[PDB]
RNA sequence: AGGACCGAACCGACUAAUGUCGAAAAAUUAGCGGAUGACUUGUGGCUGGGGGUGAAAGGCCAAUCAAACCGGGAGAUAGCU
RNA sequence: ACACAGGUGGUCAGGUAGAGAAUACCAAGGCGCUUGAGAGAACUCGGGUGAAGGAACUAGGCAAAAUGGUGCCGUAACUUC
RNA sequence: AAUUCCUUGUCGGGUAAGUUCCGACCUGCACGAAUGGCGUAAUGAUGGCCAGGCUGUCUCCACCCGAGACUCAGUGAAAU
RNA sequence: CGAUGUCGGCUCAUCACAUCCUGGGGCUGAAGUAGGUCCCAAGGGUAUGGCUGUUCGCCAUUUAAAGUGGUACGCGAGCUGGGUUUAGAACGUCGUGAGACAGUUCGGUCCCUAUCUGCCGUGGGCGCUGGAGAACUGAGGGGGGCUGCUCCUAGUACGAGAGGACCGGAGUGGACGCAUCACUGGUGUUCGGGUUGUCAUGCCAAUGGCACUGCCCGGUAGCUAAAUGCGGAAGAGAUAAGUGCUGAAAGCAUCUAAGCACGAAACUUGCCCCGAGAUGAGUUCUCCCUGACCCUUUAAGGGUCCUGAAGGAACGUUGAAGACGACGACGUUGAUAGGCCGGGUGUGUAAGCGCAGCGAUGCGUUGAGCUAACCGGUACUAAUGAACCGUGAGGCUUAACCU
């Protein structure tokens, strides 16, 4: 229960070349403020669609 | 003989006036129209593709409608196969509904059963059960042995272990047709037919008479 | 198997399923919005409408079905009256719901809960 | 559902009574023995009923010749000649399954006489 | 439905009080008796001027069970005590001749025409 | 009255499972016994290695006991690895 | 060895149901276990259920389940009484 | 017999049927009267057996409430 | 001997014919019914118990049959430790003794988070030579092959009689599997009612929190079994053991050397799921795109500008889809979810009031109120408008046919 020959680098990455991860490839912008924020979600500042609902 | 397509809505009775209550199935045949006839001289061999039902307008895409366009027939939600059993005879857009199976008696019912989910062996192939309180600890339910000792020294392939169970294309058969309803598009036949209250279904013809 | 089951589980006893849900609806209406996770403000809301639809049909008695729910005082005096004929008028659907991030800590998607309301 | 549903009532009979829970019904069942169709009859105390529209079936528990049967009837077949109330009784429960856990004078339920 | 080792109880006078269920017939490994079947029994009470006392192999036929019979439209027939009734060992046709309570209409079938001339009902 | 009876604190350890790279260099949660006594316990002394204690297993003497533990003969002796 | 489900001896010892300090819930007085957030599969672990049956399971009724309390009525072979 | 090779000894009760068992035959492989003999109600966190009650231990398990198993992020070993 | 865990009980099986049963055939001291032995045949099936430490063994009762043998006298990085095989103890026995026993009795830790083959599955990269789509053929590889019992044929045929049939038809059962919830049930710590002791909201009333859901009786959707429909061929090809016809060689006799025929559950088909990563990567109907421009070792080229198609994916509400993904549905050119409305169903007479009554509580309004998931409608909020990835008619060689 425990390993029995020391695996290589080259066994060692293939278990990791699907460890790898995919960002964002999207980030629209805002109606208004024109700032970056994440699709369906609220700016950073606080606009969703044109409209200021963070109440902040 | 040609099969047909449509969805299965579900369990009910129908009773007969002696007092037999025979459990039964209800299946809508809707048009089933034929988009495209392939034949020897040029697929090799012969049969048809059915579509069935009605489909949005933006969501078909222009590789899917041309070959519907190339009939003249609407927008159904699949492709289908069936093949002719040499002597009959369609068109390309022909409409061909539930009074196909007027004067058959028993059909083969095929469809995609239920997704019971990763199951344990105990569920999916029937092993029997061991002991759960005499002394017994950590094996409770779990298979046991895979394999003979040293000398097999692998395991045969297709040994029952647990499989995600369900989902695949479950075909039953000898299926008695009850009633042939046309006026309505629902099929009743008997018994229990694989599927969900609305999944995709294929009903044909049974080869075992 | 979870074919056509409701409810979110939410790691979380079944006592503190509901009688959680009894006090973020009972913090729903008093400044009337927060911020919490998206899977809990996604099962928030079908716990807090019905006790909307008690609100704009108005008697004694489900005054005190609202108090055999959520348990406070204030926010079934600030229901009835400061929310009732407020949304009285239409179908069903009092809550805007608009996903708000993440933790600082632990990537706990965050999310907005908010009446249909404050236009002030 | 609509379309099932429509299934459903074209053999739906039109007016059986109503019995609650806790009902003396009489329901006469067909029988057929060889050749002939003939009738026998259930006296006894309904003790549920359990309401699907076309699947609807009820409970009647008869004390018979030293034990207590009990069958059930499927409402909507043809198996059903006749319901006829004998006495009605004031329950509380709506389906009492621990009557089977009574006999004598304990199983009588009272008149409901409303 | 009645598997073995059950306590049943015995609806005729033959003089069995209660027998026991040993060796259902009539399958390779059939586990299951019930609505015409025939079990394997011995008793395990009698009456003193009973025909027959405590152990004897004897050979009987269901009526009753506790989880019943299902009838072809979907009636059940709930009891609230099995019972089965003692026959020879070979040459069926049964001991007793006076039964106590009901059956159902299922076994009905050239063999056991005694028991609607017994029956007290159905 | 009583090494009576039932039974908590406290005493302990008969069964079952968890655990057994453990939460812990053998305990924990449900059940099991004495519980006014041949009991239980806190502080304070005495018994020291062929020696002690011991309702006796060779059990125990600082997580180690058919002869403790540290140092010293001593780099024992090693027909054997 | 550790911010460790393990041990350490006296004292104060509230209400109401209860024989009682056990238990069930609360006053006062302290805490929420120093990783959370989702998912709702096999799968162990700690469990609530249950059709007909009733030890056929099994080395073995170990484990589950069952009973259970304060009063009156009433109780044996044997017996050191 | 907690003393027994042949041995599951030979009978009887119990079970449908009993290498376990309960009362005995006497030919103790190889009991025996303070390395104690026989009987003994109480008593035992005792050994074997037995009916009742009882229940998923079983025939044959199926849902369910939860802590991990699994995903995302933070810290991060192990024998080998 | 710097470790290879040992009888046995599960669970899991799988292989071989020397076949226990089913099927075919020969022979008989084969009249019939039952048998017996010799072959052919491994497709499938292949008891529960009482007892025993159990394989081993007996009896009971089933069974169409309860075959045998291999896999460390199969299976502990799967379980139980009863068996002997630690130390405690005892009887007997042998020895003066310390103490030993194919001589028995009692008690006595079974650990390990899977790196690598292997296996039921399951996703990603990318390939198949322009790209995408959706659908299929079928090379190939599994599954699945069980078995009485009654009746009619006919109480016949064979037999003095008792008895008592083969191929052939029909129906109902057993066992394993494949689904399916429509009924019969169970489940339903979200449900509706009861209720025990307690605590609070100021108190009565009414409700809620705690107590293994506190303990309870019922219960929808689904999950499923004991519940109920289906499943094992019929038919075909080529062969066994045999049965052959017509004949040879050996003028005749002979089932064979030439040749033509039936003939089994086995061997390929038949039926069913997987299946073009079948790298020999294939057919099929198709949908999308036809600007400029230096260089050159003109190499199947790199380069910059301008664009970025059909579509895929991304994020989104989610799904009888689900481990995470994948796969399915929809995305305001809107019924995808939670809602709301109509209802179904469940539990069964809310609360308050009025009156009856000293009261506990009873009757009227009231088969009310309340209802999680289910069924049929409606946009009430939430499923942004974009950007992203992918492309600009698609290597060369060789005829058949067209300029």
């Amino acid at each position: 229960a425990v390993q029995q020959n020391k695996p290589t680098r080259s066994k060692r990455g293939m278990r990791r070349s699907h460890d790898a991860l995919t960002a964002v490839t999207s980030l629209s912008v805002d109606k208004t403020s024109g700032e970056k924020h994440l699709r369906h979600h609220i700016t950073a500042d606080g606009y969703y669609r044109g409209r200021k609902v963070i109440a902040k | 003989m040609i099969g047909l397509v449509g969805k299965k809505v579900g369990m009910t009775r129908i009773f007969t006036e002696d007092g037999v209550s025979i459990p039964v199935t209800v299946i809508e045949v809707e048009a089933n129209r034929v988009t495209q006839v392939k034949d020897l001289a040029n697929d090799g061999y012969r049969a048809i593709q059915v579509t069935t039902g009605a489909k949005k307008a933006n969501r078909v895409t222009k590789p899917e409608a041309g070959h519907f366009a190339k009939a003249g027939v609407e927008a159904g939600r699949g492709l289908w196969e069936f093949r002719l059993a040499e002597g009959e005879e369609f068109t390309v857009g022909q409409s061909i509904s539930v009074e196909l199976f007027a004067d058959v008696k028993k059909v083969d019912v095929t469809g995609t059963s239920k997704g019971k989910g990763f199951a344990g062996t105990v569920k999916r192939w029937n092993f029997r059960t061991q002991d759960a309180t005499h002394g017994n600890s950590l094996s409770h339910r779990v298979p046991g042995s895979i394999g003979q000792n040293q000398t097999p020294g692998k395991v045969f392939k297709g040994k029952k272990m647990a499989g995600q169970m369900g989902n695949e294309r479950v075909t039953v058969q000898s299926l008695d047709v009850v009633r042939v309803d046309a006026e309505r598009n629902l099929l009743l036949v008997k018994g229990a037919v694989p599927g969900a209250t609305g999944s995709d279904l294929i009903v044909k013809p049974a080869v075992k008479a | 198997m979870r074919h056509r089951k409701s409810g979110r589980q939410l790691n979380r006893n079944s006592s503190h399923r509901q009688a959680m849900f009894r006090n973020m609806a009972g913090s729903l209406v008093r400044h009337e919005i927060i911020k919490t996770t998206l899977p809990k403000a996604k099962e928030l809301r079908r716990v807090v409408e019905p006790l909307i639809t008690l609100a704009k049909t108005d008697s004694v008695a489900n005054r005190r079905l609202a108090f055999a729910r959520t348990r406070d005082n204030e926010i079934v005096a600030k229901l009835f009256n400061e929310l009732g004929p407020r949304f009285a008028s239409r179908a069903g659907g009092y809550t805007r719901i608009l996903k708000c991030g993440f933790r600082a800590g632990d990537n706990a998607p965050m999310a907005y809960i908010e009446l249909v309301d404050r236009s002030e | 559902s609509n379309i099932i549903k429509q299934l459903e009532q074209e053999q739906m009979k039109q007016d059986v009574p109503s019995f609650r829970p806790g009902d003396t019904v009489e329901v006469k069942v067909w029988v057929v023995e060889g050749s002939k169709k003939r009738l026998q009859a259930f006296e006894g105390v309904v003790i549920a009923i359990r309401n699907r529209g076309l699947h609807s079936a009820f409970t009647v528990r008869k004390i018979s010749n030293g034990e207590g049967v009990e069958r059930v009837f499927q409402t909507h077949s043809p198996v059903v000649d006749s319901i006829s109330v004998k006495r009605r009784g004031a329950v509380r429960k709506a389906k009492l399954y621990y009557l089977r856990e009574r006999t004598g004078k304990a199983a009588r339920i009272k008149e409901r006489l409303n | 439905m009645i598997q073995e080792q059950t306590m049943l109880n015995v609806a005729d006078n033959s003089g069995a009080r209660r027998v026991m269920c040993i060796k259902v017939l009539g399958g390779s490994h059939r586990r299951y008796a019930g609505v015409g079947d025939i079990i394997k029994i011995t008793i395990k009470e009698a009456i003193p001027r009973g025909k027959v006392k405590k152990g004897d192999v004897l050979k009987a036929v269901v009526v009753r069970t506790k989880k019943g019979v299902r009838r072809p439209d979907g009636s059940v027939i709930r009891f609230d005590g099995n019972a089965c009734v003692l026959l020879n060992n070979n040459s069926e046709q049964p001991i007793g001749t006076r039964i106590f309570g009901p059956v159902t209409r299922e076994l009905r079938s050239e063999k056991f025409m005694k028991i609607i001339s017994l029956a007290p009902e159905v």
